[PDB]
RNA sequence: GGAUAGUGGCCUACCAUGGUUUCAACGGGUAACGGGGAAUAAGGGUUCGAUUCCGGAGAGGGAGCCUGAGAAACGGCUACCACAUCCAAGGAAGGCAGCAGGCGCGCAAAUUACCCAAUCCUAAUUCAGGGAGGUAGUGACAAUAAAUAACGAUACAGGGUCUUGUAAUUGGAAUGAGUACAAUGUAAAUACCUUAACGAGGAACAAUUGGAGGGCAAGUCUGGUGCCAGCAGCC
């Protein structure tokens, strides 16, 4: 039951803990796909990708569970972001359970705050542990993106390019509801 | 056809395209 | 003495006779024609995907296979996990009622019985 | 801090496993006491 | 069921804020088990690791 | 697009695993020699079977065959140098009559226990595992070292490994610090 | 850190590159390791070596500590010690400065961009300037 | 005789009627690249071998050609077939069975990383280039070795004056999984080997996967549930 002439924009909801930096992620995505830096992001924001695709980004209010549940009910792509140095948090687990029970959308993991690690051994081990916990919660083999720094208020260009490239070729599943 | 899943998907598609073409 | 020839220069007769006679063996024929897996309930597969059609005796369910379309009975181990399958569920079945339920909705039944995972709906 | 940290129950994720002894981690100590009970039985029957 | 990561069990005639469909609302469910497919036995608590039926008023 | 490196399996799981006679025989083996699991017994049995196959193939060969002489002398010399065969048992009829207990006796765990200073095979296992053994002057921490016959007399504690002096370990320093900062004043 | 013993075995004189090649092994029973600059200084004072003409480059510490075996070599008249050594070992000893380039992707992309022009390209630059300016 | 680098029905003009086969010619099938090799065996056999080496063929499918010592070359050219990109609608351009990476189902699986330091290759050439190759990252392919504890004192249970088990009992030793100055390592790193310091009583620094009359081992253990025109009647 999807249109063939003019499909609606896919909704990309970004979900994570409060201070982990989702505004910088949507800012960098919009800047890379429009070559135009935008500030003071609030509400859903619509961007066009390719010749047919459009993505409407929406930031999740982190503290509330109510609009969080509504977002998990509505969203078609969910960029779920986790602090790398801290680890998994309760908001991530709650959103994952709500999404799993209400009809699982396409979940894409991203990990931030990875420049706080002072050793490469701890960084690799923590990346492996987070990836395997994500593979427990989501399907196994699911790929997640590792974000290095926030050096100019935004993420490095290569990781943002791969984020944009993965969601510009992906297809979605017909949910029952 | 060849598979029951394929023929049911084809049935869904053919009623969808009849609805589209009468639209 | 015996039926077979025993000449030094009679390898051709023995080889031709063996080649002719191996066709009357069931294993040889069904392994050369590639039709030995139609006697299996799954076909050529080891697991089969199916639709949970009805809840049956008490432990088993009635599940319709998606490939050929015929409906069989399925064994759900750990009888409480009977309630995980609800209606029209996508299951992956293995042989055991000759069948059993292994993977419901992509995840495994042992990851749900031990509460390791939760069912994606 | 106000960050809701992870829990041990939900991180390692070992649910409904039977509670096993401390000696099931290491096979050497378990086989040690198995052989020790065996030789105690042998010493009890060979008197 | 009681969710496997929720620490405490539920209680009969206590408020629960549940989301169903598009709606999110607070109800007063009553948890019942079955008396082996004979009647509806009223459960005062929620079982720790099994499933119980629940009746509640709503849309 | 390179040369493959060779590898082999060192053990073999038995076809008849849980028959009672071999089960309690290997239980006695792993208890008297302090083995961790059953892979030690299977590995020693694999080595014994390889040696038995070599000895059988050599004994089917004729006497004074240079192949038989060369490989038999090499095998007997190797097993004498390891410490399995006795010095008065240099015949192929005697290596066909070997046993796994000879190989299990020769390992570093028993050979440090049998020389004293360990008082049990499991204390010896822990002592080896915790980086204490000095074979010759080289630190060994592998319990299946299979001590050579000529190297049997050089086993002692390390220049490291505080039982051989040289600055006692961490928990002794912890105890000294606690007795100095609390019991001292 | 009581004392270190420096033993140079398998010494072969190589007049082909005008040097001497050997396997060093050091007995350092206590401290931590070899301290390759300090080891280079003492190996320099061993023969008569004028330290900048000494190169020790391969090292591995024996299991259990105390003993470390590596391969090194000593030149003479440090001019051909600069001539015959690899660049990275010269930089490692402080005898050369690390040159700064772009990464391989940037260099290859620059080469492929310069592959698409014929000549110096000043003609094309003036042509596109007068075309897009007016 | 032509053509070929050259032999040759390779082709052409002429002339004969020959050539293969039940010792299987010819046609068909092959989920058939071949070999070195791999597995199971005591031997014979049987099965596998796309794949680290050698040989062959191909570069979406036919066909043709230039250059050059060497190509019927496709990270060379021309045309046809099928796909398919750009636009101002006139025209231009294309070939991942190279390295990454993506699609091919709405049910999934390595990095669009670093470097020529090693091995070699190319050139006018010690110097430049090399996704060839090496380095690190990544789902337990397969394979090797190996931690998760060791020694005691006290009270009961023992075998009974010298030998063991149990304990919300207790005493000090020893050590690495991790963290980390340093040094080594390396093209620069990561890691390994070494090491100043931190790091253990619930060793919480928290080992798993199955099964129990059999077969080829370990329950003549316990409770609960559906039914009975069986006894009693709500135990
Ligand atoms: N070190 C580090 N800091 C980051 C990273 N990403 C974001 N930050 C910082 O974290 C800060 C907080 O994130 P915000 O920009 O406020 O985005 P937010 O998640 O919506 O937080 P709120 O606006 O308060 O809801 C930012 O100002 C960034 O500077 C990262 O990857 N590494
Ligand atoms: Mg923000």
């Amino acid at each position: 039951r999807t249109p063939e002439d003019d499909p609606p924009p896919f909704i990309v909801a970004v979900v994570g803990p409060p201070g982990t930096g989702k505004t910088t992620l949507i800012r960098s995505l919009v800047r890379r796909m429009t070559k135009s830096t935008l500030n003071d992001i609030q509400g859903p924001i619509t961007v066009v990708s390719g010749k047919h695709r459009r993505l409407t980004f929406l930031e999740c209010p982190a503290d509330d569970l109510n609009a969080m549940i509504d977002i998990a009910k509505i969203a078609d792509l969910v960029l779920l972001l986790i602090d790398g140095n801290f680890g998994f948090e309760m908001e991530t687990m709650e959103f994952l359970n709500i999404a799993q029970h209400h009809g699982m959308p396409r979940v894409l993991g991203v990990a931030t705050h990875l420049d706080l690690f002072k050793s490469q051994s701890t960084l690799r081990a923590s990346k492996k542990r987070l990836k395997h916990r994500f593979w427990t919660e989501v399907y196994q083999g699911a790929k997640l993106f590792y974000l290095s720094g926030v050096i100019n208020g935004r993420y490095p260009d290569r990781e943002i390019l791969n984020l944009s490239r993965f969601i510009s070729v992906m297809k979605f599943r017909p949910l029952k509801w | 056809y060849d598979t029951w899943y394929e023929l049911q998907k084809a049935k869904i598609s053919k009623q969808l395209e009849i609805n589209n073409i009468e639209y | 003495g015996k039926g077979k020839p025993r000449g030094l220069n009679s390898a051709r007769k023995l080889r031709v006779h063996r080649r002719n006679n191996r066709w009357a063996e069931n294993n040889y024929k069904k392994r050369l024609l590639g039709t030995a897996f139609k006697s299996s309930p799954f076909g050529g597969s080891s697991h089969a995907k199916g639709i949970v059609l009805e809840k049956l005796i008490r432990k088993c369910v009635r599940v319709q296979l998606i490939k050929n379309g015929k409906k069989v009975t399925a064994f759900v181990p750990n009888d409480g996990c009977l309630n995980f399958v609800d209606e029209n569920d996508e299951v992956l079945l293995a042989g055991f009622v000759r069948f059993k339920v292994v993977k419901v909705s992509g995840v495994s039944l042992l990851a749900l019985w031990k509460e390791k995972k939760e069912k994606p709906r | 801090d106000g960050k809701r940290a992870i829990n041990y129950q939900i991180l390692k994720n070992k649910g409904l496993t039977p509670k096993r002894n401390k000696d099931n981690r290491n096979s050497r100590v378990k086989k040690r006491k198995k052989y020790q009970k065996a030789q105690k039985k042998l010493k009890s029957v060979r008197a | 069921r009681r969710h496997r990561w929720h620490k405490k069990i539920l209680k009969t005639n206590d408020p629960l804020v549940l989301s169903l469909g598009w709606r999110r609302f607070q109800t007063l469910p009553i948890y019942t088990t079955t008396d082996s497919r004979t009647r509806t036995r009223m459960l005062k608590y929620t079982p720790e690791h099994t499933y119980c039926n629940a009746a509640f008023y709503g849309p | 697009p390179r040369a493959p490196r060779t590898y082999s399996k060192t053990y073999s799981t038995p076809k008849r695993p849980y028959e009672s006679s071999r089960l309690d025989a290997e239980l006695k083996l792993a208890g008297e020699f302090g083995l961790k699991n059953k892979k030690e017994i299977y590995r020693i049995s694999f080595q014994l079977s390889k040696i038995r196959r070599a000895a059988r193939d050599l004994l089917t060969r004729d006497e004074k065959d240079p192949k038989r002489l060369f490989e038999g002398n090499a095998l007997i010399r190797r097993l004498v140098r390891v410490g399995v065969l006795s010095e008065d048992k240099k015949k192929l009829d005697y290596v066909l009559a070997l046993k796994v207990e000879d190989f299990l006796e020769r390992r570093l765990q028993t050979q440090v226990y049998k020389l004293g200073l360990a008082k049990s095979v499991h204390h010896a296992r822990v002592l080896i595992t915790q980086r204490h053994i000095a074979v010759g002057k080289q630190i060994v921490n592998i319990p299946s070292f299979m001590v050579r016959l000529d190297s049997e007399k050089h086993i002692d504690f390390a220049p490291t490994s505080p039982f051989g002096g040289a600055r006692p370990g961490r928990v002794a320093r912890r105890n000294a610090a606690r007795k100095a900062e609390a019991s001292g004043e | 850190s009581d004392a270190v013993t420096i033993r140079t075995r398998k010494v072969i004189s190589n007049p082909l590159l005008a040097r001497k090649q050997f396997v060093v092994d050091v007995l350092h029973p206590n401290r931590a390791n070899v301290s390759k600059d300090e080891l280079r200084e003492k190996l320099a004072e061993v023969y008569k070596a004028e330290k900048d003409a000494v190169s020790v480059f391969g090292f591995r510490t024996q299991f259990g500590g105390g003993k470390s075996v590596g391969f090194g070599l000593v030149y003479n008249s440090v001019a051909e010690a600069k001539k015959f050594e690899p660049t990275y070992r010269l930089v490692r000893y402080g005898l050369a400065e690390k040159v700064e380039k772009a990464s391989r992707q940037q260099r290859k992309q620059k080469k492929n961009r310069d592959k698409k022009i014929f000549g110096t390209g000043k003609r094309l630059a003036k042509k596109v300037a007068r075309r897009n300016a007016d």
